[PDB]
């Protein structure tokens, strides 16, 4: 018996830090009653096998931690100190706090005298950090509060390149999921670090490796990534979009697409209307004097049923594929080697290689995560990756995939429930002032007259009815509607993130924020504007594990308390290990995970925090009135509760969904209390409610899938790993996304070998049929208004091609395609006292802003300070040794960091002239460690891409310079 | 007897099996600072049993040969650390002859610390300065002889860190050595014969660490 475990009972919980979702086993000391006294890996979890990175590593010291909040704060305006208070005064003055806010703000009608039924004096940030039941709890919540600034992480990394996904496939998400990596013959790591951002990818990287696969890195630096991989290419920063568009043409040139792929499951053979040119940088409908497309010039020519016309003989002049080969014939190799700073020798190399999966009996893997596509044209970065899949056959199928990365162990999930301003849970769009009835909001969703096209998300009625059913289930969902805040149809959609939330508190334009679950005081770019504007709030609700630069940006660097009106409340939340729930990993693997230890001290899941803060608020309402209180009163959150407490299990079955009558649906009867096994069963007429359409599968009268660990695989399911009764993915468990465009038309593999499904004795076999239907009766992305994979993707607002616009402002001065250097539907200082191109970028050890990880004493250990990595060539320019202390300055701020000097980092060739990038890691902060350093973010600009509502984090101008010592 | 097979070849200094012993035995953090590396703990201590080592090595053409080592005691067939203990003190240092673990007691209290890390081929030996007891890498041999792998195995995602029966591992050493070969032709096996924890070094060992091998 190993003394450390002996009276220790053994939980299983699922990393807390990135989305690739390792399992671990917990052991709570007093057979449950006690402490943690180990957390390592769960051998028995099919995706890590028991391995865990040192983040995951280290879970033990995160939970057993000394450093933890133990009960909530108070700071009182004009306050130098924390006051320790109670949980009743805590969620008692915020509920109102809350209340006061919002009566004094509520707009019952807009300018226009259109129902919006919102408060705009209250913003909320978080949390990919929190369980799906907390959040999609969370979100409903701040919406019956009729709050409309809701947002979190996923804005910032993952909302940019969305869109990308969603034109060409008909969904946003990570098409295929980390053991899939395996099954490759070719993987393409390019804005991805995955070895230290994913680090357990890499099992199944190199086990693809060891079954032959070549692995290729194009990154600006040599990372960990890098050296082991066989392939590593430099690209400049912002240089892919030349750099895929030159293997577009090179797929194209060489005839290394799939033919009968293409031809059939793609839009190569969708008849584009006469209006669609492209000429000098610029496509049809561009009005220049608002920067902005008329994309009707892009409408496909229709048929007498309104359908896209097609040639399949792909002959047509005006056939999708032959506009294709037209627009890249540009990205010549000489062309493209030159913008890249990448060798024409290894283009080709990397061309080849990557182009040769093409044949159906290999496949190739796309793996990017953040990289630089947070800028204006990042969209047609990963468009232009989507389109050389869809090319080369490689969508569907095992060893394929556009492999987007999540971040957070939970951003999957908490886009999943519509944390951000334009999306309800289910992805159903937050409605806007001109939607003034349900009936209006479901007309704006498209239909198709092409039998063969499923067009699934016509069923959207069913789910906003269910999911108002869920929300208020003795109101009719018609009425219901009225209850829920809506944006003005009118403003920009950017006017309700991220970027503008901040810009708008600097203009003293909220009274309230909740920081739940996120550090902006270190996570927001510019940070000397965002910690002097948190000074012109109200009040502040920050939930975390930890005191931290948002909760105290009062006594922060150069702030004076006495100054600062703003009011408050730290509330500490549990760690992962110490709550039951769900987190939706990359794969939309949706993982249940168990307490093992009791809340450390007084800390709360933030499931209790939110509905007794709720519940509060709602009392306090049915006591004093106010503004609208039909929505607080009415909210139906009997159903999140058991025993006093916030129930994990009851909230999972409600968004799964439930009958709240006896249905016959689908051909079937279903009994009143019974759960909806599938969303294939919801109405729009009030016989079911669900919190989430996507969940509708999860949690049955089978029981909680989410919850199985079942390693039970048919030869043709563990062959590719699928290992489909291992928890349970969105939706209804198809582990592989497009799995109809690995077959042929009679249902046979194009890879038996690697089979994801197959039709054998009249139904699909392996992978669950992503959209049903007899083989070659159905168009495979079943999600799609038309069906098809779009390499023409006319719903971006750049154009249905990408097309290189320069990122890069200030050094560059030519576009070698065009004439239009920049992006005509997108200023700049470029102070020539800031020559270097300053990046941010993660170490395997830390965790974002580092709240988390500079706690923890073993990664503080492997990674103590903030360090600004540099080029032999610049150290010898600026004089600086390695080691030596610099000053990273830019327009926006400076700090002190400690010199790494490295041939990972080498110059840019621009224009004939070297250029420099200097690397820093944004995990510091002023609070802890001592002497960590602080936030990167002092140094970058909130200025904000027009297009993405997002500022540049990965391409800043700063300078750096030797900070002297004594001799 | 036990051993480890360590592939240099697949390592992405993750350091997962450097935190994954800190954990298991519940070891302190060392006060550290940033010197230019990402390299820390710096060296092995009395509280630092692994530490993975950073070397970069210019090639010719884009990126460098970067070079990882989670450096750990050897766990000799023959271990001179032991000889030279038993001087001063037999009991000091013990071999579990059963897994082939070599194991430091608190009688290495008793014996001359600088000696016994002096005859150590592999320089590992750490003394602590309060008790003068000596520490290393232990095998994890509690763990071992209860079933489960060593800590810094168990964690490893990239198949660096292999653990069982020498025979088995040696098999693999030599069939793994033949594949990695042919993208690495300079990979060469650390000593093969005369340690338990076996390294597939990608080039010269000395390059990776001046004490990689004896
Ligand atoms: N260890 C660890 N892992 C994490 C996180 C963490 O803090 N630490 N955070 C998580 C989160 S929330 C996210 S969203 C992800 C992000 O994951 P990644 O996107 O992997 O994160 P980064 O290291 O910021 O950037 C990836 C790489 O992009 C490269 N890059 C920079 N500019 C360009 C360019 O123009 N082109 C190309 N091709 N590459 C470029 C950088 O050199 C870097 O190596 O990581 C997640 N995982
Ligand atoms: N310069 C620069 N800035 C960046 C980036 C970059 O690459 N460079 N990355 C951007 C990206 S991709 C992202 S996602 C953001 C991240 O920015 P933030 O979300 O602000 O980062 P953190 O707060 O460090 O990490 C998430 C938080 O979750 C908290 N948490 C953990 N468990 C729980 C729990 O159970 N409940 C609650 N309520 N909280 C919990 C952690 O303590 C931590 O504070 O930063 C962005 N900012
Ligand atoms: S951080 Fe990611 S790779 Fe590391 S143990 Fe956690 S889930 Fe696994
Ligand atoms: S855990 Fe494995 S991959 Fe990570 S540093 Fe240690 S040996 Fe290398
Ligand atoms: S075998 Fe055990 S004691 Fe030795 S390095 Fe690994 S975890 Fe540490
Ligand atoms: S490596 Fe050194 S300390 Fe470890 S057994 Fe060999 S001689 Fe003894
Ligand atoms: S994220
Ligand atoms: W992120």
């Amino acid at each position: 018996e190993l003394q450390k475990l002996q009276w220790a009972k053994q939980t299983t919980s699922i990393c807390c830090y990135c989305a690739v979702g390792c399992g671990l086993i917990v052991h709570t000391a007093k057979d449950g009653q006690g402490r943690a006294v180990n957390v390592e890996g769960d051998p028995d979890h099919p995706i890590n096998e028991g391995s865990l990175c040192p983040k995951g590593a280290s879970i033990f010291q995160l939970g057993e931690n000394d450093q933890r909040g133990t009960q909530p704060l108070y700071r009182a305006p004009f306050s130098d100190t924390w006051k320790p208070v109670t949980w009743d005064f805590a969620l008692t003055e915020i509920a109102k706090r809350i209340k006061k806010t919002r009566d004094a703000s509520f707009t019952e009608k807009n300018a226009a005298g259109d129902l919006v039924n919102r408060t705009e004096a209250i913003a909320s940030f978080g949390s990919a950090a929190m369980d799906n039941e907390e959040c999609w709890a969370y979100g409903n919540i701040l919406r019956s509060l009729g709050l409309v600034y809701i947002e979190h992480q996923a804005r910032i990394x993952h909302s940019p390149t969305v869109p990308a996904l969603a034109e060409s496939f008909g969904r946003g998400a990570m098409t295929n999921h980390w053991n899939d990596l395996a099954n490759s013959d070719c993987i393409l790591i390019m804005g991805s670090n995955a070895a230290e951002n994913h680090p357990i990818a890499f099992k199944w990287v190199l086990r693809a490796k060891d079954k032959g696969a070549t692995l290729i890195h194009v990154d600006p630096r040599f990372t960990r990534t890098s050296a082991r991989c066989d392939v590593y290419a430099p690209i400049r920063s912002g240089a892919d979009i030349p750099f895929l568009g030159g293997l577009i043409k090179y797929i194209l040139d060489n005839k290394l697409y799939f033919t009968d792929y293409v031809r059939e499951y793609t839009n190569a053979s969708l008849i584009v209307g006469e209006k669609f040119s492209f000429k000098d940088g610029l496509f049809s409908g561009y009005d220049a004097a608002n920067k902005k497309y008329d994309k009707s010039m892009w409408a496909f020519e229709l048929d007498a049923n309104g359908v896209p016309k097609r040639d399949p003989a792909l002959k047509h002049p005006r056939c999708v594929i032959n506009l294709l080969k037209k627009h890249y014939e540009r990205y010549n190799l000489d062309k493209v080697a030159a913008i890249t700073g990448t060798s024409k020798e290894q283009l080709q190399q990397v061309y080849k290689a990557y182009a040769a999966t093409g044949k159906p009996d290999k496949a190739g893997t796309i793996m990017y995560a953040m990289g630089w596509t947070q800028h204006s044209v990042g969209v047609q970065n990963i468009r232009a990756m989507a389109m050389i899949q869809l090319l080369l056959g490689n969508i569907g199928v095992a060893g394929g995939g556009v492999n987007a990365l999540r971040g957070e162990s939970n951003v999957q999930g908490s886009t999943d429930q519509g944390l951000l301003a334009h999306i309800w849970p289910g992805y159903n769009p937050v409605p806007n002032s001109k939607a003034a009835t349900l009936e209006l909001y479901n007309a704006a969703t498209p239909q198709s007259k092409d039998p063969m096209s499923v067009n699934w998300w016509q069923n959207r009625p069913k789910y906003v009815a269910s999911y108002l059913k869920a929300l208020y289930p003795d109101e009719e969902p018609a009425a219901a509607y009225d209850y829920l805040p809506r944006i003005d149809a009118g403003r920009k959609l950017t006017d309700y993130f991220w970027l503008n939330i901040f810009e708008k508190m600097d203009k003293g334009e909220f009274k309230g924020l909740f920081a739940w679950g996120m550090n902006p005081a270190c996570g927001g770019a510019n940070a000397n504007k965002n910690r002097k504007a948190m000074g012109k709030l109200e009040w502040l609700v920050n939930v975390n594990l930890f005191e931290n630069e948002t909760s105290s940006f009062w006594k922060g660097p150069g702030m004076n308390p006495a100054e600062i009106g703003t009011e408050v409340f730290f509330l500490p939340c549990c760690v992962s290990i110490e709550k039951e729930g769900s987190v939706a990993n990359s794969g939309r693997w949706m993982q249940w995970r168990y307490r093992g230890p009791k809340p450390y001290a007084e800390t709360k899941p933030d499931g209790d925090i939110m509905l007794d803060m709720f519940k509060k608020v709602r009392e306090l309402y049915a006591k004093e009135g106010g503004a609208y209180p039909a929505p607080i009163a009415k909210l139906n959150i009997a159903d999140w509760e058991e025993h006093n407490e916030f129930s994990p299990t009851k909230v999972a079955k409600l968004m799964n969904g439930y009958f709240l009558k006896d249905t016959e649906v689908g051909g079937k009867q279903f009994k009143k209390g019974q759960q909806v096994p599938s969303f294939a069963f919801l109405t729009a007429d009030g016989s079911t409610c669900s919190g989430n359409w996507l969940h509708a599968g999860s949690f049955t009268d089978a029981g909680n899938l989410m919850a199985r660990r079942d390693k039970t695989q048919t030869p043709e399911q563990a062959r590719i790993g699928l290992f489909p009764n291992w928890s349970f993915c969105w939706p209804v468990n198809r582990r592989i996304l497009y799995n109809r465009a690995s077959v042929d038309k009679t249902g046979k593999p194009w890879n038996p070998a690697k089979a994801v499904i197959e039709w054998k004795d009249g139904k699909w076999v392996g992978d669950v049929v992503d959209g049903g239907g007899d083989p070659g009766t159905k168009h495979p992305f079943i999600m799609q208004t038309h069906g098809f994979g779009a390499l023409y993707g006319p719903g971006r607002e750049e154009g249905p091609f990408p097309e290189h616009y320069e990122p890069l402002e200030c050094p560059v001065s030519k576009n070698p395609f065009s004439k239009q250097l920049h992006n005509p539907v997108a200023k700049a200082v470029c102070d020539p006292r800031y020559p270097f191109i300053g990046t941010t970028y993660r170490v395997t050890e830390h965790w974002q802003t580092g709240l988390m990880t500079r706690r923890c004493a073993w990664l503080v250990e492997a990674e103590p300070q903030i360090f600004c990595e540099i080029s032999k060539e610049l150290a010898k320019l600026r004089g600086i040794g390695n080691g030596d202390t610099v000053k990273v300055s830019s327009l926006r701020g400076a700090l002190e960091a400690v010199a790494i000097v490295t041939e990972r980092i080498r110059p840019f060739k621009i224009e004939g002239v070297d250029v420099h990038m200097v690397g820093l890691p944004w995990h510091y902060g002023w609070m802890v460690p001592k002497n960590g350093g602080d936030t990167a973010n002092l140094l970058t600009p909130s200025a904000g891409d027009p297009n993405t509502g997002i500022p540049e984090t990965k391409a800043f101008m700063v300078d750096v310079r030797k900070v002297w010592s004594h001799p | 007897g036990k051993m480890f097979f360590v592939d240099l070849s697949r390592c992405t200094a993750c350091r997962g099996c450097q935190i994954a012993c800190k954990q298991w035995k519940n070891l302190p953090a060392e006060e550290t600072r940033n010197t230019g590396s990402h390299q820390n703990p710096p060296d092995l201590s009395y509280v630092t049993l692994k530490t993975v080592r950073f070397t970069e090595k210019s090639r010719k053409g884009p990126g460098i040969d970067w070079l990882f080592f989670p450096e750990q005691c050897r766990h000799c067939v023959e271990p001179p650390c032991k000889g030279q203990a038993d001087v001063d003190l037999e009991g000091a240092v013990v071999k579990d002859e059963t897994t082939g673990a070599v194991l430091f007691t608190e009688l290495t209290a008793k014996v001359d610390g600088e000696s016994v890390r002096s005859a150590c081929p592999y320089d590992i030996p750490r003394i602590d300065p309060v008790t003068k007891r000596l520490s290393k890498c232990d095998m994890c041999n509690d763990r071992v002889q209860n079933g489960l792998l060593p800590a810094c195995v168990k964690t490893c995602p990239t198949g660096t860190m292999n653990f069982g029966d020498e025979q088995e591992m040696l098999a693999l050493a030599e069939k793994r050595l033949a594949e990695v070969k042919k993208t690495y032709p300079g990979a060469v096996l650390g000593d093969p014969n005369d340690v338990r924890v076996v390294y597939l070094f990608t080039r010269d060992p000395k390059d990776f660490y001046e004490h990689a091998v004896a």
